[PDB]
RNA sequence: AUCCACUGCAGCGAAGGCGUUCUGCAAGUGCACGUCCGUCGAUCAAGAAUGAGAGUUCGGGGAGCAAAGAUGAUCAGACACCGUCGUAGUCCGGCCACUGUAAACGAUGCCGGCCAGGCCUUGGCAGAGCAAGAAUCCUAGACUCUGUCAGGGCCAACGAGAAAUCCACAGCCUGUGGGUUCAGGGGGGAGUACUGUCGCAAGGCUGAAACUUAAAGGAAUUGACGGAAUGGCACCA
RNA sequence: CACCAUGUUCAA
């Protein structure tokens, strides 16, 4: 009774992510003076990696996109936020390592605003005999000061779809559990969580011919 | 008034003259301070600035209601508001009042930095009734106060009776005319205050 | 000699108005009389003039804070927070 | 179990009732002087 | 009569051990004297298995995801729910599976 | 009615699955969560207060919630399935396990599966005192 | 930064000349005695300012002492404060080097 | 408000106690050493400073939980356990608020000497190693081995013990003496009364007697019992 | 994990 009054929409991802046409959702019709174009503006989706890049190597990786703009039935939805699955992480941590965790606030050069939560955690020596492998404090925060310059020499002084692209192509993680090996062996160094806390202003155009190229699919109907 | 004041004296705006404003003290504010009012004021303490050039945890004094409006609020001994928050698309701002309220004023309106100096009165207890005598005695008539079941029924609502007590409920209406609004004027509610207000 | 165990500026009061309201009050009257420390000129010199009113003998300086105490405590967060919002907007 | 045989009652609840005893008696002798 | 040369508790040179909560009665335990099992379970269980994973796209046997808990018991609800059951005086000094 | 596509292609919401001890939320949505489809509750299908959290009730829910989003237009589901978590049990409830196998057998395709037990950092006070729930 | 200011001091106040106060450092400035002038933080700023110019014209080292004149009397190991200290003979102190 | 997982036969602190990240401030132990002093030390009535939680005081805060209270069940009763709310309280600040107690426990005072063996672990210092990212270079706070100092434990002789057990001590004790402080003298009455002193109070510290009683008590054993566990069993189930 | 309270005195 209450799907007669709804249209679908299909959900258009950006340029970093090989698959676009996702997500058909749902929302009234319009009425006249209220229309469903500022009901879908800001619809939060979380879709996992291995679905936007068909690939399952990394589908271990929610990412969530906001609808920003909608061209008839595609509704076109930028970089919001990015982290792993809890089953990831909860198997990632295991207890005799040590884990560390760096958070940073910075900007993209847009003006986004990102928040990035890395998590790290030590590692065992192939001929190690203790059980141990932790950390001294002192190690970890050497390990956490890299961990902050590596960060921000990755997504400061780039855009955030380099950055976005960046997190898919997990070079920071690398980075990281490279440089650690002088302070303390890292392992599975990957970050954790990303948000956008604060956006700049719209441009509309921008949104469809810079984080997208066009090229918005087939909007079946 | 508990606060002390401040005559702060600027130039005139188009005349040779020098205008002796008179506002209520900062907290920390002294003689000889080179106070700054206007747009690109800077954010430091006793400075008169637009509501919008203070970021979101700026604690605001003398603070202004209206555009062109001249301090009506936060005004009193330790008053202080605190800048909760900031709206371009209307040019507008929360604000967080010593009442503990949110009212949302332009950010336009000028407030001052800092706290209202002479705070801390209200902590210590007036030992006699001839220093709250003196205290009135610079306000108003208004000290003692004769309570009403104390009084005869021809002058207050209250009063009469064998013994003093109040016959009918003290929580008066809202309409109540002028002469039988005596009492708990329009109380939404009574008694000890307890968990949340 | 000691003159008093407890009650110390308030042997005014001798015995009215209650003990619990003079220990107030004697905290209060203590630091009302005393001369406060001046962050100017380095000398124990402030003395209330008024309410909210505080003049400094040595330096000459006259401040505005606090009805009983030179400082209040909210006066000095308040110099903090305001010092390091400006340090960051800067 | 936790603990060997009290020759009473709960000596916690003993010494709370020696307590409420305590300070009826202090009413009382507070009432003369 | 002391039961334990460690008295229940693996508390040495602390003075105090953070309370932690018993996972269903919900008991202030000592971190320390508590019986937890960090446990991993799968989502689904092999009774659902190939009946999931024949209805899937992205999974299979070997791949469904897991559950990591760490549950976290009292002495009590321990012996009661059968975590851990009493022992001989002499098997009481056995610390590993 | 129903969405519109290509043939070989596949139309996913998400299924949430509220599995306490008390009762069996299953509940297909959007895949932005925002527009609910279809909830059924393991205590619309049952008489006595206890069946709520049956494994028996959870399979009728999700059965007749899988039949409402086909009638809707829903092919397969990310699963994301919860327990009261929290402070109260991040354990699943008995009526998880029917409601997967409910929706599978039924025939939604089943993409993603998860877990959104809510867990905290750190926690309020839990309810029943320093020597919880005595019984 | 480093704070052995306050140890120098000490070495000065042992054996060498100090002038403490206003009117001894601005003497030492007038004339060619002065190598050092630290100035307490708290300082008028119009003193301040005065005593910077007579040393920009002496050709004369300013130090900013991080401390009050009560900081600075008692690093002269002196029961007064002094706003000013003008280090005419360093002595051994090893300031400037 | 709180800092999950990591989180432990881990560390630190005199104890109470201490767990997100960056950061200001002062501090401690240990280690290394041909640095300095030169006995300045040990233990301590009185005195002093910290002292969980509860409690009190003044001003805020109040999410969650929760004495009292309300309230639905259960019950013979059930202002009990169980359930739904709910106030004080728990959170913050204060002349450097007050209090000054806990199964404040290792139920184990402190300083010093000696005390078989094996194992794990924390922090240094010393000497070695096949021993480590990006690469393949190159070094690297990682890892392995050995020694030693300091710390935290585990299991194994002699000895000790009433035994349980202790084991870097609870050993070196009728073969009794290194030094020092505190406390105990059958069970109750009783940690009560009175008095003194501290506190806003609650109360802390101090602290008997009359009278009463032959056991209280500790460890261990054998059986019995268990609405304890495991495993067998019976149509007197 | 509904609810399941009690057993006169000495003697054995
Ligand atoms: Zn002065
Ligand atoms: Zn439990």
């Amino acid at each position: 009774d209450f799907m007669t009054r709804k249209e679908w929409y299909d959900v258009v991802a950006p340029t970093t992510f090989t698959k676009r046409s996702i997500c058909k959702t749902l929302v009234n019709k319009s009425v006249g003076n209220k229309n469903c174009t500022d009901n879908l503006k800001g619809r939060v989706f979380e879709l996992n990696l291995g679905d936007l890049n068909e690939d399952e190597s990394q589908a271990h990786r929610n990412i969530r996109l906001r609808v920003d703009d909608v061209v008839g039935r595609n509704c076109l939805t930028n970089f919001h936020g990015m982290s792993l699955t809890t089953d990831k992480l909860r198997s990632l941590v295991r207890k005799w390592c040590t884990l560390v965790e760096a958070s940073m606030d910075l900007k993209t050069s847009d003006g986004f605003l990102l928040r990035i939560f890395v998590i790290g955690f030590t590692k065992r020596r192939p001929n190690q005999v203790r059980k141990n492998c932790y950390a001294q404090h002192s190690q970890v925060l050497r390990l956490r000061k890299k961990m902050f310059e590596i960060i921000s020499a990755a997504v400061t002084k780039s855009d955030l779809q380099s950055c976005v692209k960046k997190f898919q192509l997990e070079t920071i993680g690398k980075d990281i559990e490279t440089a650690s090996s002088r302070y303390y062996p890292l392992r599975d160094v990957h970050v954790r969580k990303v948000k956008v806390l604060h956006l700049p202003k719209f441009e509309p155009n921008k949104l469809l011919q810079e984080v997208h190229g066009g090229e918005l699919p087939k909007s079946w109907e | 008034r508990g606060a002390p004041l401040a005559k702060v004296q600027f130039r005139h705006p188009y005349k040779f003259k020098k205008v002796t404003h008179l506002m209520v003290a900062c907290e920390g504010m002294y003689v000889g301070q080179y106070i700054y009012c206007g747009k690109k004021a800077q954010l430091a303490i006793g400075n008169v600035l637009p509501l919008s050039k203070m970021p979101e945890g700026t604690i605001v004094c003398n603070l202004e209601a209206k555009v062109a409006d001249r301090s009506r609020l936060a005004k009193a001994s330790g008053a202080y508001a605190i800048v909760i928050s900031h709206n371009p698309d209307t040019g507008k701002s929360r604000v967080k009042l010593p009442s503990g309220q949110k009212k949302t004023v332009s950010s336009q309106c000028r407030a001052m930095i800092g706290l209202i100096a002479g705070g801390g009165r209200i902590e210590k207890p007036v030992l006699k009734a001839g220093n709250n005598y003196y205290r009135f005695k610079v306000k108003r008539n208004c000290w003692p106060r004769v309570r009403g079941v104390a009084m005869s029924p021809v002058d207050h609502p209250h009063g009469g009776g064998n013994h003093q007590h109040i016959g009918f409920p003290c929580t008066v209406s809202r309409n109540a005319p002028p002469g039988q609004k005596v009492g708990l004027i329009a109380a939404r509610r009574t008694g000890r205050l307890r968990g949340g207000v | 000699a000691r003159r008093t165990v407890k009650v110390g500026i308030t042997g005014k009061y001798g015995t009215r108005y209650g003990a619990n309201l003079r220990k107030r009050v004697k905290k209060i009257e203590i630091s009302k009389k005393a001369k406060h420390f001046c962050h100017w000129c380095g000398k124990f010199r402030f003395k209330r003039q008024a309410v909210g009113i505080w003049h400094c003998t040595s330096c000459g300086k006259t401040m505005a804070g606090g009805a009983w105490t030179l400082n209040t405590g909210n006066s000095t967060t308040v110099r903090s927070t305001i010092r390091r919002l400006r340090e960051m907007t800067e | 179990g936790s603990i060997s045989r009290p020759r009473g009652m709960r000596r916690k609840w003993r010494k709370k009732r020696m307590k409420r005893l305590q300070r009826r008696r202090r009413k009382m002798r507070q009432r003369s002087k | 009569t002391v039961k334990r040369r460690n008295h229940g508790r693996n508390k040495k040179n602390r003075g105090h051990v953070c309370g932690i909560r018993c996972s269903n009665c919900g008991r202030m335990t000592p971190k320390d004297k508590a019986v937890k099992r960090f446990i991993v379970r799968n989502m689904v269980e092999t009774a659902a298995v190939r009946d999931i994973a024949d209805a899937s796209v992205y999974y299979t046997g070997y791949n469904l995801p897991k559950l990591y808990l760490k549950m976290q018991y009292c002495i009590s609800c321990a012996i009661h729910g059968r975590i851990v059951r009493v022992r001989s005086v002499e098997n009481r000094k056995i610390r590993s599976p | 009615y129903g969405p519109q596509t290509a043939a070989g292609d596949l139309v996913f919401g998400v299924c949430h699955i509220y599995a306490s001890f008390n009762d069996t939320f299953v509940h297909v949505t959007d895949i932005s969560g925002r527009e609910t489809i279809s909830r059924v509750t393991g205590g619309m299908k049952v008489k006595a207060d206890r069946d709520e959290s049956s494994p028996y009730a959870a399979m009728l829910a999700a059965q007749d919630v899988a039949e409402r989003c086909k009638e809707c237009g829903i092919t397969a589901l990310h699963i994301k399935m919860r327990a009261t978590g929290g402070t109260r049990s991040k354990q699943p409830g008995p009526g998880a396990q029917s409601a997967l196998r409910a929706l599978a057998r039924s025939g939604m395709k089943i993409g993603r599966i998860e877990d959104v037990t809510p867990i905290p950092t750190d926690s309020t006070r839990r309810k029943g005192g320093r020597r919880g729930r005595r019984l | 930064q480093d704070q052995n200011i306050n140890s120098r001091l000490q070495l000065v106040v042992k054996s060498g000349k100090y002038c403490l106060g206003y009117q001894s450092t601005l003497k030492s400035l007038r004339q060619g005695k002065s190598k050092l002038v630290i100035i307490a933080n708290n300082c008028s700023p119009m003193r301040k300012s005065e005593v910077e110019y007579y040393a920009m014209l002496s050709k004369t080292s300013v130090h900013h002492y991080a401390g009050n004149n009560i900081d600075l009397g008692t690093a002269c190991g002196k029961f007064f404060t002094a706003s000013m200290l003008s280090i005419i003979d360093a002595g051994d102190s090893d300031i400037i080097r």
